[PDB]
């Protein structure tokens, strides 16, 4: 049996790192004036 | 009832307990968003298009934020994040033109 300790670490790290450094966008349904 | 003209996107979600991603199907329409299981081919949970407050689009991962409906947070890994963000924005523009106050 072979164990993986390189593809799982790089995929999870890139997911959570880009998750906190993402730009937020608001919808015009809640806000009336802009 | 089953509607005609549905857009499906390939997205991955992480399971509770273990730190690993698994394949999942996501069906988006002009009225509501729903998640379909790849193994059973059935709907588990769905959300309304007008209940969404804000969303974040990244190169490899899409994020969603609900107001007074969901308790936790919905996060998935998408290959075409720019195409999904443009599709949701266009559906909101069509509703505002039909039902204007």
């Amino acid at each position: 049996k072979l164990l993986i300790t390189i593809h799982d670490r790089k995929e999870f790290a890139k997911f959570e790192e880009e998750r906190a450094r993402a730009k937020w966008v608001y919808s015009p349904l809640h806000y009336s004036a802009r | 009832p089953l509607g005609s003209g549905v857009s499906f996107f390939l997205v991955k979600e992480k399971m509770k307990g273990k730190n690993k991603l698994v394949p999942r199907l996501l069906g988006i329409t002009k009225e509501s968003v729903m998640r379909v299981d790849e193994k059973t081919k059935e709907v588990i949970q769905e959300w309304s298009l007008t209940n969404i407050k804000r969303w974040a689009a990244s190169p490899k991962s899409f994020t969603l934020d609900f107001g007074d409906y969901q308790d936790g947070y919905y996060s998935v890994q998408t290959t075409e994040g720019e195409q999904i963000a443009q599709l949701i924005a266009g559906y909101i523009d069509i509703i505002l033109k039909k039902k204007k106050s």
